[PDB]
């Protein structure tokens, strides 16, 4: 994933 | 007066979740960034797949054009950057240095310099002709969502999960202003208005605002969107009409008038969180791209 992509 | 964006491509390709979608500088291209580790490069006009460029080991969280739309810079949760060649697909830099996922990255006007924020809590200033850290700025007291150049270079402005908003000198590194507000709701993206008096900023209780940040004084609210969870880009639209556009938490793009604060159109038809969108710099074009349970990116095109 990415950190952005994530909550 | 209202524009009327139509949905013109949808752009499939990426295998994760997109992160980051921007334009470039001279109105030819998109890029698009990844969870998938990919860069992708698409026509801004026809949606055409141009190429992709690969190279990070884990996932993309951010991309930013240099200002003759030659160069790519890439934030990434293997925490470094990239600096690429649009023209060859090369990596021509790898910048080290910070500790945790690098989030949100940009070019200053001048594209001499990168400016990058991190889940390490730092801001971190580069050269982009040798790939050195010039500076590292300790500027939140959690993960930097955002940071923007304004229109000379000479302001930074970074958004955190800490509450704050904070305006840099440049060349010094010191820190101008701070923005707060009581409640300290996470900023989850901020930037400069393209005259670079005003910067737009979004807070996790679903809400935008337009500040005059040398004032500190909050000009404008935008409301209606969904926004707690992530951190979703907004822009300023100023080649038709003056409006405000945002992605958001009920896979919708919302589309504000600037000065009124009243919602003119909402987009539809992405199935996940509209994580980014993007107005092109000459044309009333709108991309858009969602996460992983979309994975595409939404071409949109109006008459004003």
């Amino acid at each position: 994933g990415s950190a952005r992509a994530r909550p | 007066v209202k524009p009327n964006y139509a949905l013109k491509f949808t752009l499939a390709g990426h295998t994760k979740a997109v992160s980051s979608v921007k334009f470039s500088p001279n109105g030819e291209w998109l890029a698009s960034s990844s969870a998938d580790k990919l860069i992708k490069i698409w026509g801004a006009y026809d949606g055409k797949f141009e190429k992709t460029i690969s190279g990070h080991k884990l996932g993309i969280s951010d991309v930013a054009w240099s200002s003759d739309s030659n160069l790519l810079v890439s934030a990434s949760d293997d925490k470094t950057l990239k600096i690429w060649d649009v023209s060859s697909g090369k990596c021509l830099k790898t910048l080290k240095g910070h500790s945790n996922y690098v989030f949100c990255c940009n070019f200053n006007p001048q594209s001499n310099l990168i400016v990058s924020g991190s889940f390490d809590e730092s801001v971190r200033i580069w050269d982009v002709k040798t790939g050195k850290c010039l500076k590292t700025l300790p500027a939140h007291s959690d993960p930097v969502s955002a940071v923007h150049f304004n229109r000379d270079g000479s302001l930074i402005v970074s958004s955190s999960y800490d509450g704050l908003c904070r305006i840099w000198d440049t060349a010094s590194g010191q820190c101008l202003k701070t923005l707060i507000d009581d409640d300290n709701p996470p900023v989850s993206f901020v930037k400069f208005s393209p005259n670079g008096k005003y910067i737009l900023a979004a807070t996790l209780d679903n809400t935008l605002k337009l500040w005059d940040y040398s004032k500190g004084k909050c000009l404008k609210t935008y409301t209606g969107h969904k926004n707690e969870k992530y951190c979703i880009f907004a822009n300023f639209s100023v080649t038709g009409g003056k409006w405000i556009v945002s992605g958001s938490e009920d896979n919708l793009v919302y589309i504000w008038n600037l000065q009124t604060k009243e919602i003119v159109q909402k987009l539809q038809g992405h199935t996940d969180v509209v994580i980014s969108t993007a107005c092109h710099p000459t044309e009333n074009i709108i991309a858009s791209a969602a996460l992983e349970n979309d994975k595409t990116i939404k071409l949109w095109k109006s008459d004003c």
